[PDB]
RNA sequence: GACCCUUAAC
RNA sequence: CGCCCGUCGCUAGUACCGAUUGAAUGGCUUAGUGAGGCCUCAGGAUCUGCUUAGAGAAGGGGGCAACUCCAUCUCAGAGCGGAGAAUUUGGACAAACUUGGUCAUUUAGAGGAACUAAAAGUCGUAACAAGGUUUCCGUAGGUGAACCUGCGGAAGGAUCAUU
RNA sequence: ACCCACUCGGCACCUUACGAGAAAUCAAAGUCUUUGGGUUCUGGGGGGAGUAUGGUCGCAAGGCUGAAACUUAAAGGAAUU
RNA sequence: GUCGGAUUUCCAACGGGGCCUUUCCUUCUGGCUAACCUUGAGCUUGGCGAACCAGGACUUUUACUUUGAAAAAAUUAGAGUGUUCAAAGCAGGCGUAUUGCUCGAAUAUAUUAGCAUGGAAUAAUAGAAUAGGAC
RNA sequence: UAUCUGGUUGAUCCUGCCAGUAGUCAUAUGCUUGUCUCAAAGAUUAAGCCAUGCAUGUCUAAGUAUAAGCAAUUUAUACAGUGAAACUGCGAAUGGCUCAUUAAAUCAGUUAUCGUUUAUUUGAUAGUUCCUUUACUACAUGGUAUAACUGUGGUAAUUCUAGAGCUAAUACAUGCUUAAAAUCUCGACCCUUUGGAAGAGAUGUAUUUAUUAGAUAAAAAAUCAAUGUCUUCGGACUCUUUGAUGAUUCAUAAUAACUUUUCGAAUCGCAUGGCCUUGUGCUGGCGAUGGUUCAUUCAAAUUUCUGCCCUAUCAACUUUCGAUGGUAGGAUAGUGGCCUACCAUGGUUUCAACGGGUAACGGGGAAUAAGGGUUCGAUUCCGGAGAGGGAGCCUGAGAAACGGCUACC
RNA sequence: UCUUAAGGUAGCCAAAUGCCUCGUCAUCUAAUUAGUGACGCGCAUGAAUGGAUUAACGAGAUUCCCACUGUCCCUAUCUAC
RNA sequence: CUAAGGGUCGGGUACGAUCAACUUA
């Protein structure tokens, strides 16, 4: 391809950011960002399809010109910046905030958060190092780059953030007992409560997670977002408080709590 | 260039074409219920052909399977909505015995036939 | 041009490759810069993703280091007796990496007079004081000290002078010293 | 195995420094590696006197990827031996299978001792030659 | 003992 | 008065052998010749101090016999503080030829030798009955043609059978 | 050396016989649509044709390996009359 | 007694779990003291361990499990849906007539090699034979 | 929708084909100008050749406009509006097309990079730059070949071009201002009695050595010729500093040094608020564009772990000159026989190597189905390759680019 | 059908053996009584008066091609005797 | 210019100076 694709076709656009076959033949490109392509919703496509805020691209471009909607406390005016999985976004328009979040069935679901809630986020830690001059940092999972950690905080932990400042607030460990999201594989949305989690020395640790259902499953660490401890989680969970509903039992709830 | 239209045909042809049990059986059926194709009598046959297939696959499946329980249920409610079997029945029995006459029983041109607002398929 | 892909070499049961592609940006090589001695000449090259890379011909001078010693200096290079790699290097005078060179001895006998101020063989107050807490030090290598004699060192170079376009190395020492010393004065 | 410097260049560790103006017993500080996932550093590396850059605990090749078992079927390399790992492939149509195998070439530390017939394990590194990229981590021969 | 053959012409 | 074999003759078709060293086309030489880029050895049109007691056409402290970090448009052997086009002046990538090798039914050819068909042709009658010498196999020789004969074998024989 | 009774191994021996088979027939040619003990070789309509542009063995005779074009609606097996 | 409708104790194959029966699923570091006649009212104010834990080179070698961290979407099977039906598409649905709210866009090894405190039935050139064996 | 049927005979049962039968997002073609929705469409032969016309250009409050361009001054006598060009920047490496090559090669499952990143995005991050150096002294801020534009040009012709006078420099020796504190190195004051001063420097980032470095499982004592940042010549010998991975020579320190100046803002817009002994003098707020580095994102390169159709009428193949491995170097962004300097015949192979063929791009998939299968897949998605055939290269982060260049055919 | 002791078989050929004859066809060339290949009622081929073939060999007959050249077009010039 | 290729001794139970010739690359 000698150099960067720009383009992205629907058919290959990620499956999560429920676009139709039908009525074009491009699907947004997330540009670069914080979030990868495939784990990122782009701006777009939120403000768009989420909302129908906008009928077209042209118009989202509209909201996005007047400096309306803001991400982590920043304006964005561009069409394709990708926002991803726990993210803050902003419409100072009445006052609308937004928590990029997880559904049960592994798409970015819609939030209502308020103003002391849309304050912080949380980001996992994705590792932990030291640059220049000595100085220690750790990645989050958005990219951000936090300099004097808490000595105490190692990789696969969680941090959460102020988005007025670029400092670290709280932080919750990785360990058994503990509430986490599930961000990537099949159980994608799932809350899961850590009850072990197996090593395999090399590569690819597993964690076993059960749900207050007492349903437990199994996913590789890299998909695997601490949210909190027992009980209340550092983030308002969504509708549904990912539970994974069987098709039996969705088809029930549907039929009774329309 | 934009994502392909899928399609898919509705009808299959017989694989004997000049069965006389089956051609007298086909035009006979097409003059009590005043269809204009063997088509439409073929196209009623294939939709018989993936609902018994569907049946079939489910009922191979054991008792109490989560596949058979949710996607025999919703068979059962799409076919009694429609009302090609017998909405008495919780046993799953109707679907592999349901016959062509019940299908075409209960296509509008017959149904306003019956309803006494059309008095024959053909005026229907 | 020069090319670095697999694609043109046979294959390891012995196979002839057919012809996948055309030679690639990306898979390039270039020629060597057979680095000289004198007048330094260093010509930057362009490398992928901008990136210059500085090729050395013909180079003066290089820094050495005395490991035994923690201590480099800027010094010219006379010339190279010995490569592993190839005899012509050495006939030629080429500055590759590894190669054993001559180099002036001078800064760091200057340096050892400053530093240590021993006698080879059987001033200041504030010297003095150093002079004696360095001491029971000046007599690292009866095989090193014969160099001063002739006032050149034998050594390695450990840059990549076609690379970096430097020519920087250590004074060999040691058994390394001994080993290319067995070489050197082989029959 | 016979001779550490039998060789044009001076055979060294890279960057680990014998200082001659110390003087105590064991002179040359030799350094090695554990190789990691479990794997025991032989003790003909830690005492030995061969150099092997190329050796996967006293060189500086790093073992990770795919770690694979097989039967020495040569040893006629200088410090590279192949190795036959024999399979089963699965034929569908058949429901049963056939006998497969695939010679792979490893390098070989002398840190180990290998004929024809022994078994080893081998652990991926970075490629060492045109057909190399793994390294012998344990050979099932006393 | 010897003994070969058999319409194109509904 | 069935069936049925081969030579030979006339037509047609298909493929084979074949002197003719055209299979003119179609991938590379451990042969030749090197277009052009790239690296490199050099080369040097092209211009910054335009500072050297020239220059009775610029005021300059004194009573104009070369006393002042000064003059146009003439310029300095001040080394010296700098870029730089044309110019194969070696390499490397690779390319500029009546020439060996191979080939996707893959296209000629006097003549030779088959096969297939058609056919109202000629010669016989080898096989099918013990087919009038049982047949058949292998092998060898012979003969217009089917075929005959020697040697060994088979029954798929014309005998499941003798005291 | 004969006679009876066993037994192991062998050459065989009386049927359109449970079973198998298209039948002839079959002590295996059975235990095979109620289809699987292990394993080697071979065939896929008739002809062209066991005919080589080839290869290989052989002193040769020839052996082994082995097509295609083309052409056919049959050729063939076991019975019955 | 857990809705034209059903309560484990006088009966199901109980699918599985742990303990004895010579049976053993490696045993030891300590800041935690866990099933144990070291015990304040019809239940612990000294001790033996996996429903708890980092400190051993050692879970014979495999194939064959069940289990699934995964077939990119599209496609196929398939759930819902009043495109007039249908192919299709992923839409839509419902109001205090005038405000607004809400469900979706599920779910599924049609080829084969990594993990799996639970699986050794099936099938092999594995161990201690001039002991070099175990504790 | 787990069917079969006709054809050898006088007749029969078989073997076995031929023929029928059904489907085909399989194609063609024959028979037709009256219907709704939906839709393939120069793939097959010729990756054959192309007339013509289009298909890549690009601006904001904010990099340059005195367009001799169009326009009410008192917010536009330095310009402050709009604005053709031209420079600069970015893009043209996306997209789109095609399927020729290509048979472990592409490709698929996306293992590894502890083997190599930085159009860009996002986050973070540079008090070290009188380098003729304790102001012997521009940062209230050292210049220039040239574009546009004006000017008789040359040529039949091209998106051909120096010939005479200003801009952005960001193009160039372009080039300053922010002691700090601490540490290290060497030391210009008198007979010192463990000598102790100022003084002079160096220490930001960008490129080789060597290391107290980068550690670490559980107890009490001996001995050091040149006498422990302390004490009364037998007191404490006292937390002593240490991050990650399965693993590293990792991250990151620190120490000689080396660097032919890498960067370390002389740039731009809107806003002119405020204490003052009225000076831009003390400070100003939002931002735009930054050039470095680290991380991040979008990518790229690199392997085979397993898997590919037919062919033995291909059984041996790999033959200075690579052909498997070693050591070293060179080249590369980086690994690597990738290339250059040697032994050993190393490597592959009936488990089919190597040759040959492919009316072969691979795959997701398609058609057909009782179950197993057989056939197809140029083509809406993904990956690869190519721009008539080869080869070479400039610029650029990225191309061996072809609506870029160079050469041969 | 007459006739011979037998009526020339296998092979081979316008052959160093064919008169006719410069045989006919093909190939080779611009052109070939030459050469080669092939072919016939072979004046008068032919089987140890040996037939056919044949690798290697030959100061042996012959034809063609490449190379090469004063053999020639078309001669000229030089040296010694 | 380089490389390769030889001959002659004192053994407490891997060591060297000597000396030597034309074949290859």
């Amino acid at each position: 391809a000698r150099g960067p694709k720009k383009h992205l076709k629907r058919l290959a656009a990620p499956h999560h950011w429920l676009l139709d076959k039908l009525s074009g033949c491009y699907a947004p490109r997330p540009s670069a960002g914080p979030h990868k392509l495939r784990e990122s919703l782009p701006l777009i496509v939120f403000l768009r399809n989420r909302l129908k805020y906008a009928l077209n691209g042209r118009e989202v471009k509209a909201i996005l010109m007047q400096r309306h909607v803001k991400v982590d406390g920043k304006v964005r005016t561009d069409t394709t910046y990708p926002a991803g999985f726990m993210d803050v976004i902003t419409l100072d328009a009445t006052n609308e905030n937004f928590r990029l979040v997880y559904d049960v069935k592994g798409r970015f679901a819609v939030h209502r958060i308020t103003d002391e809630e849309a304050s912080y986020k949380l980001g996992k830690v994705k590792k932990v190092q030291l640059g220049k001059k000595g100085v220690p940092y750790v990645v989050t999972h958005d990219g951000r780059t936090i300099r004097y950690p808490d000595p105490n905080i190692k990789v696969n932990d969680t941090v959460k953030i102020d988005l007025a400042s670029g400092k670290i607030t709280d932080f919750i460990k990785f360990d058994a007992g503990k509430l986490v999201y599930v961000t990537g594989g099949r159980n994608l949305g799932r809350i899961g409560t850590i009850v072990h989690k197996e090593r395999h020395d090399g590569g690819f640790d597993l964690v076993h997670i059960k749900d207050s259902l007492d349903n437990t499953f199994v996913t590789r660490l890299n998909n695997v977002f601490v949210i909190g401890e027992q009980g209340k989680p550092y983030i308002s969970l969504p509708k549904g408080k990912g539970i994974k509903l069987s098709i039996a039992e969705e088809r029930d709830r549907r039929r009774a709590q329309q | 260039p934009r994502a392909p239209r899928t399609y898919s045909k509705t009808y299959s042809t017989p694989k004997r074409p000049y069965e006389s049990s089956r051609l007298d059986a086909e035009l006979k059926l097409a003059g009590e219920f005043g269809l204009k194709n063997k088509k439409e009598i073929y196209r009623i046959s294939f939709q018989l052909s993936k609902i018994r297939r569907a049946a079939r696959d489910l009922l191979t499946r054991d008792e109490k399977d989560p596949k058979r329980l949710f996607e025999g249920n919703a068979l059962i409610r799409r076919l009694v909505r429609v009302g090609v079997l017998s909405e008495d029945k919780k046993k799953l029995d109707y679907v592999l015995a349901l016959k062509v006459e019940d299908f075409l029983e209960r296509r509008l041109q017959t149904q306003v036939y019956k309803l006494g607002l059309a008095k024959s398929v053909h005026h229907a | 041009g020069i090319s670095r892909d697999s694609r043109h070499k046979r294959s390891a049961t012995g196979a002839k490759r057919a012809q996948f592609r055309k030679k690639r940006k990306f898979e390039l090589g270039r020629q060597p810069a057979n680095t000289k001695i004198g007048a330094k000449r260093i010509h930057s090259v362009r490398t992928r993703g901008g990136n210059k890379k500085y090729r050395a011909l013909r180079i003066e001078t290089g820094n050495f280091s005395w490991a035994s010693e923690g201590i480099s200096k800027k010094t010219r290079i006379a010339g190279v007796v010995y490569h592993p790699s190839n005899n012509e290097l050495v006939r030629t005078n080429t500055l590759t990496k590894a190669a054993i060179v001559q180099i002036d001895a001078t800064p760091f006998r200057q340096w050892f007079e400053a530093h240590y101020g021993q006698t080879l063989g059987k001033k200041s107050k504030n010297a003095e004081r150093k002079w004696a807490a360095r001491a029971a030090s000046a007599k690292i290598e009866s095989s090193v000290e014969s160099q001063f004699s002739a006032g050149r060192l034998y050594a390695c170079i450990s840059s990549r002078p076609g690379q970096s376009g430097r020519c920087d190395g250590y004074i060999l020492e040691g058994e390394e010293l001994a080993f290319y010393l067995r070489r050197l004065t082989a029959k | 195995e016979l001779t550490v410097q039998s060789e044009r260049a001076f055979q060294k560790q890279p960057h680990i420094f014998n200082n001659p103006k110390v003087k105590t017993s064991k002179r040359t500080k030799r350094w090695y590696k554990n190789a990691g996932l479990g794997f025991k550093t032989p003790k003909t590396a830690i005492e030995g006197s061969y150099i092997d850059k190329k050796c996967p605990f006293t060189g500086l090749v790093s073992i990770r990827g795919k770690i694979l078992t097989g039967t020495v079927v040569s040893t006629k390399m200088h410090r590279t031996i192949v190795i036959r790992r024999a399979y089963l492939h699965y034929i569908p149509k058949y429901n049963r299978y056939e006998k497969r195998h695939k010679n792979v070439p490893v390098h070989v530390s002398p840190a180990f001792r290998v004929q024809v017939g022994d078994i080893v394990t081998v652990g991926q590194c970075r490629p060492i030659s045109k057909t190399v990229r793994f390294n012998v981590v344990k050979v099932s021969a006393a």
